């Protein structure tokens, strides 16, 4: 029910979609900042925390946004197969334990920020299924935090 | 090394391949699997991610990240400063484990075995130009 | 001897093998041209049901007619009694004919011939099938 | 009257259900109902078959009998396509019930009516028409010069 | 009740259906849901297994064991003596829930509005004969 | 790998092959005593511990071998999917928690005893993928046992 | 440790390749490379073969061995899907290693190790796993009692 | 005599007749069944692999170690010293049994003939065959 | 360089690219297509055999003398006197031809390109190893 | 009709038939021996012209051989296109222009060689198409010769 089998594959597929034939391996970046400016306003978090304090034109960040919405890519486009889900969540959640500013209920925002921007960029979004599963992926980054 | 142009090229075979590919999970494990093949005194140097069984859900999850790495990378080929940065993320990330110049030459061999069965055309040269690149900056 | 496991894997096998319709005849002429070949001497106890034109209706009907008792042997075989009383009106219905003694050991050999060649012998359980096949022949013959 | 072949298929399916080649208990089960009735309605009948154990039906000597009817009726059936012979079979089949004392072309009709109530509670969906203008095409030439 | 030849029409529309069936687990699951469709009371009796979300592992195993003991007593009901053995052992296991006697007469409606569906031919009487007959063994 | 998707569908199919539609539903008893048989050879078990202390012609051990049969055919037909099973296992496994005189040692030469029958029945029997799932069956039933 | 049916098909197909059912010279440069480990990693071990000019791998005497068991390897591979003969057969085999004096279980882990060498450099996209998990289920079987 | 032409031919029909898997129990059977027909004075020699049940897994795998050998050979056929070595051990492998003279013969029939059904007659070359076929047994046998 | 074993490998992929091919024509032109593609500077060192029409009778003429003798090269990977020999005959047969060692690494290029498209499995190594050794064998 | 599309078809398939998948790339030296051996007795030839001068185990011969075999493979494998054969013909032609000693009378001796050895190896050879065919390569390669 939660997440299942169709909502990941929708959500993969718009997911992909986003990230089709055309737009994918060009500006994840454009997405990607779309993406944490949307976190900042959310989760209020201070963008003074990740590499280059946000700085939508710092090097560093850059390639900080670029290892986040992989991550996320990482995640997503492996929702149809759980056991090995957990296992890339899981390691997320280690990374993330080892930081000191990572509240579960932030991760969450993080996780909704993807959704409403992938809605935004494609306004098909199946705005349902995502927040289903971009919850699950949010449990499995947060779990503990 | 790797220039525009052979960025270009690349690019667009990476997609074709991996993007186009089935179930990443099997093309990430598959990758790993040829890996070992041509190095196999590297299997044991990932006795972390459970290598013990390449099916599991532990060691695909982690052949995903570098293909994912892999990904994140050749994106980012035309910005100099942004994959800069990210390559020095990973160099480090591989800082603990004692790899030699033969892992990676091994890595590039395996990279470059998987890709060209997945196209109708591949670039010899354009790739391992890149994958050079890419290479140096996740180790020095 | 013939185990009630084999008479399992004797009860089924032959299932398989008893074809339906014509196709029983598949079967039964696979028994007979083996029979009259390695005893050709035994054709001339069928020279009523034309034991000589194998493909006849004479003795398509008759060899047909074989199949359906052998039929009810296998199908009674856990059932001991009623077997009994099956095999005693087959053996009467065998005590006229000057059947030669080594004629159902042909037979038998021809049969569980038929049926391997028929379920395939995909690890034809031989010893099942001669075990069962001879606690039969034995109550018509005798 | 005439035994079609849309009507050999169909009968041979209806007794390709409620049929075991595997086990005798079931043929049994059709036989004893068969003839339940068939003695049920003509007390007469019964005697014929004395030399089976007919007064206990639940016994050997009687089931017996039962096994060797229901494989005769199957054997019969299965030829219903391969008329040549088929006549064969019910020519023979006819002989040995005229070596039958008794046993007359009437008694066909109860044993016709007979069949004709048990099959409907073992084979699902029977078509009895086409079992009746089948199962006429057998006995007939069982009782034949009966 | 059911007698030596309705009997026969059940056991082999039995396997005619369950046996024929795809995948036992959705034909036992959906047996099940028929019986809560008809007597709604009856769902929170299953409290125990997991009937809060019947795609459940935990109910599954349960509609399973069902349509696996409907099936162990089908197969036996030729066998007086030994199916009247197992239907007292079941007959005792609900011993402890509370049934009624519209609890069976329910189930009854649920196992044939399934079973029909997935024939060409279905004797209705005989079915209620027997599933009476094995209804009445696991009660009184 | 321990009995997997093929092996489990194997199972199933000589299994459903030795139960095939001819010999399922007429004597699964003839089978279910050859198991039993075979099972007090080799556990040693007293027979004398099952309803009607064996006694292949009593009427309760015969309901109790139909017993024994029909679980081996419900796990064995969940091969195929592993969450259920091992919920159906579990069940099993309680309810044999609830009985002094059953070891793991034995659940395990009860499930072999299977796969040898089988064998025997059905000469095809893949008596390696067999013993590969009925080691997985008899593990879940004699857990902690 | 389970050799599975995903695993033998797996195994038959990597071994498939790599092979020639037509020449020898194959089957030869394999074994020997085998050994070449084997031996490499365990000098004392090439003594069991004194029996065979294992001091010159490049002679008939030895090169006649190589393809014994290459064959013998091969043989069980393509029974792995027919276990109860592989039963035989590796008892088989089994019998012949007994009938050696030397050759211990422990032996086998070299020849499995030395084969893990040497396979991912005659068949293409080689599945360790599957060769590791099945190569094991015959291996045991001949150094099983011995 | 089984001229290197031959052995060219001997060595491609015999892969393509040497099945795969189980496949290769298609042909096993096919050699052993007639062996045993033509000579049934020859199953005897098989009481331990249990020639009597052909299908049952003793015989089978020995079936199969059979076509092993028998395989070494053709693949070993242009090399002629390790084939002798290969032809040695089979030798002292047969050394012990009681095997008759006219056993070989025999086989090499039944083999020649099983191949010969399995690829096809497709213009089977009996003098390529039986040429090497000869070579082989000769070995062997002595 | 190219051991025992690297022959394997390519021998057989070579036979299941080359040899499972459609129209070698095809083939053998698609591989001189790369060459050029790879280092024009050498599309014009081939003026001779018509090469201003890759499509002509004349060039494929050529493309199949080369993935011929390519071939009668590989299944001579074994046999070290013969192929030695061979490799020298051709050798000379470049003599004529200006060709600097960027040719022949270019060569290596194209069939290295073009080869692993046709497979679902292709070593990397094991090839370069062999191509190697072909390659020497046709210059020094 | 002189050699055509099907004759064509036919020898490149029962070519390609004697060079399988299991005999090609093994013992083309085998086959080319053979040739060479049935070429010496028809032709009358010198064996003593070709490198090594025949000496079926000369490394020079061999590979000698081995070109021949090669030459013969890759004019076969094009006979169904008409246009390019020619070409690779005419080429073969110019090399043996410039060698004293081949005579227009040879060549097809050489030719048929090939097809009765074939033959030989492959019962199944229609040798009917092959001298049709061969007869076609025998003309381009000794053409004025
Ligand atoms: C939706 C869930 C999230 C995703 C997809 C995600 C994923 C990732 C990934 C893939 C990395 C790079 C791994 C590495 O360091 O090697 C990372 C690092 C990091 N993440 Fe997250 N993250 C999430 C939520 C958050 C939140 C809510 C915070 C806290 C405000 C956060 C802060 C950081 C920081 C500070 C780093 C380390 C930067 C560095 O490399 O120095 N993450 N995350
Ligand atoms: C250029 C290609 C490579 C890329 C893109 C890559 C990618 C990665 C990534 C993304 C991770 C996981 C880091 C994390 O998220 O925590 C990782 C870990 C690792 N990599 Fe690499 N890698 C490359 C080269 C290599 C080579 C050549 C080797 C050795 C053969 C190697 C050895 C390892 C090991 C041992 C780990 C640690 C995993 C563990 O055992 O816990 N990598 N790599
Ligand atoms: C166990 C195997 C056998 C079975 C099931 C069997 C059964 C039968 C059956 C069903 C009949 C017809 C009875 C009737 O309606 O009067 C019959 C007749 C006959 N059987 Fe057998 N039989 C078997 C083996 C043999 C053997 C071993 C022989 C001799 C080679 C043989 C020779 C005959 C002959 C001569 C007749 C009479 C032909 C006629 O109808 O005129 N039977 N058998
Ligand atoms: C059309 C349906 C019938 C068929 C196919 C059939 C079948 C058979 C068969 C196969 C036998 C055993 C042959 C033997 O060993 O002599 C038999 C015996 C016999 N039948 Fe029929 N029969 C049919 C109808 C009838 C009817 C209508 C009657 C009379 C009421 C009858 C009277 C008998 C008698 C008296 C015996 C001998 C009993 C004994 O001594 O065992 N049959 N029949
Ligand atoms: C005649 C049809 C029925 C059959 C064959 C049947 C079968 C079974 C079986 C085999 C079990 C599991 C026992 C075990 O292995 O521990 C069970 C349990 C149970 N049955 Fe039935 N049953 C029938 C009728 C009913 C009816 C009519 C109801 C009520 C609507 C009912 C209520 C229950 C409950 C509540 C349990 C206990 C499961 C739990 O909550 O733990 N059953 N039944
Ligand atoms: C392969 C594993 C086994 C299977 C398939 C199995 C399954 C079952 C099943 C389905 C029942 C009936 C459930 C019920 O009582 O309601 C049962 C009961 C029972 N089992 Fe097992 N069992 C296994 C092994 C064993 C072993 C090794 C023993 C001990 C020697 C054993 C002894 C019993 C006894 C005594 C009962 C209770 C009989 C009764 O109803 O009074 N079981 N088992
Ligand atoms: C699992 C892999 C192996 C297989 C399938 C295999 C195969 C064979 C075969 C088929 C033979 C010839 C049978 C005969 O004529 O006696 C043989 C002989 C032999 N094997 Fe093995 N073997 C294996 C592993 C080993 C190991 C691990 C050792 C010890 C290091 C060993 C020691 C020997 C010896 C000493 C001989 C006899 C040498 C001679 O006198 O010719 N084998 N083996
Ligand atoms: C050229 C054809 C033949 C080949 C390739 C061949 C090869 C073999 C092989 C591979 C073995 C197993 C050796 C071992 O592992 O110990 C064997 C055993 C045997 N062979 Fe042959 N054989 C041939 C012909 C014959 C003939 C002509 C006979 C006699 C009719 C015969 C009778 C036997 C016997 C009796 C055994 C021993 C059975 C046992 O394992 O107990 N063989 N043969
Ligand atoms: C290692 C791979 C190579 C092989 C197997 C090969 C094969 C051949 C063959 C068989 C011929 C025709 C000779 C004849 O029959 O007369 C030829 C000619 C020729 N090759 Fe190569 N070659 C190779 C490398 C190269 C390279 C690297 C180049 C330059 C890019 C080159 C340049 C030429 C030229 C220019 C000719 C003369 C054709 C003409 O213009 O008339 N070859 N080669
Ligand atoms: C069926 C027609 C023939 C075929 C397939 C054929 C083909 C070839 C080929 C492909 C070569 C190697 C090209 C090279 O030298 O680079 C060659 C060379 C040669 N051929 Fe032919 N040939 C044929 C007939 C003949 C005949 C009849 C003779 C004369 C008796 C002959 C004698 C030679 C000689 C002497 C060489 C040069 C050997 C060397 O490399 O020094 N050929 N031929």
């Amino acid at each position: 029910e939660c997440c299942s089998r169709g909502d990941a594959e929708v959500v993969i597929s718009e997911w992909d979609q986003v990230f089709n034939a055309a737009m994918a391996g060009s500006s994840e970046s454009a997405v990607g900042v779309a993406i944490f400016d949307a976190f900042f306003a959310s989760s209020g978090v201070s963008p003074s925390m990740f590499p280059g304090g946000g700085d939508s034109n710092n090097p560093e960040f850059l390639a900080q946004v670029s290892r986040v919405v992989s991550g996320a890519d990482i995640a997503i486009n492996s929702l149809t197969n759980r056991a090995t889900c957990d296992s890339l969540l899981s390691h997320l959640n280690a990374q993330h334990r080892a930081i000191s500013g990572v509240t579960g209920a932030a991760v969450t925002h993080l996780s909704q920020a993807i959704s409403s921007v992938v809605a935004q960029v494609l306004p098909s979004a199946h705005i349902d299924a995502w927040e289903y599963c971009m919850a699950y992926i949010a449990a499995g980054i947060g779990a503990g935090l | 090394v790797c220039n525009r142009l052979e960025q270009i090229l690349v690019k667009t075979q990476w997609a074709q391949s991996y993007g186009e590919a089935e179930n990443r999970a099997a093309f990430s494990r598959d990758l790993f699997s040829e890996l070992f093949n041509i190095q196999g005194s590297s299997r044991a140097l990932f006795s972390g991610v459970g290598v013990d069984d390449m099916n599991s859900a532990a060691f695909t999850a982690h052949c995903l990240r570098v293909t994912g790495a892999l990904n994140r990378l050749i994106s980012q080929l035309d910005q100099q400063a942004t994959i800069n940065a990210d390559l020095a993320h990973l160099a480090g990330q591989h800082a603990s484990r004692n790899l030699d110049a033969s892992n990676f030459a091994a890595m590039g061999q395996a990279v470059m075995s998987v890709v060209p069965t997945h196209l109708d055309c591949f670039n010899q040269h354009a790739w391992g130009e890149c994958y050079e690149r890419i290479a140096s900056g996740i180790s020095g | 001897d013939c185990t009630s496991l084999n008479r399992l894997l004797v009860k089924r096998q032959w299932a398989e093998a008893y074809g339906e319709g014509t196709n029983r005849e598949l079967l039964g002429n696979r028994i007979w041209e083996d029979l009259f070949a390695n005893m050709p001497d035994a054709r001339g106890l069928f020279s009523r049901v034309n034991g000589n034109d194998i493909d006849s209706s004479e003795f398509q009907a008759h060899s047909l007619r074989v199949l359906g008792g052998l039929d009810m042997c296998v199908a009674s075989l856990d059932d001991v009694p009623v077997l009994n009383a099956l095999l005693a009106r087959l053996n009467s219905q065998h005590d006229s004919r000057g059947i030669p003694a080594a004629g159902y050991p042909a037979f038998v050999a021809s049969a569980i011939s038929a049926v391997r060649a028929t379920v395939g012998a995909r690890s034809f359980d031989n010893d099942a099938w001669n075990s069962c096949m001879n606690q039969i022949v034995s109550g018509i013959s005798g | 009257s005439c035994c079609s072949s849309e009507d050999r298929a169909n009968v041979m399916h209806n007794w390709d259900a409620a049929w075991s080649a595997a086990y005798s208990d079931r043929r049994v089960a059709l036989a004893q109902a068969v003839f339940a009735s068939l003695f049920s309605r003509d007390a007469a009948a019964q005697g014929l078959f004395s030399g089976v154990s007919a007064d206990n039906p639940d016994s050997a000597d009687f089931r017996a009998h039962c096994v060797r009817v229901v494989n005769g009726l199957d054997v019969a059936i299965n030829m219903l396509n391969d008329p040549a012979v088929l006549n064969e079979q019910l020519a023979h089949l006819s002989a040995q019930h005229q070596a039958r004392a008794g046993v007359a072309a009437a008694h066909f009709d109860v044993m016709a009516e007979a069949f004709a109530e048990v099959m409907p509670q073992v084979s699902s969906c029977f078509s009895s028409d086409s079992w009746n203008r089948c199962f006429a095409r057998i006995a007939n030439g069982i009782s034949a010069g009966l």
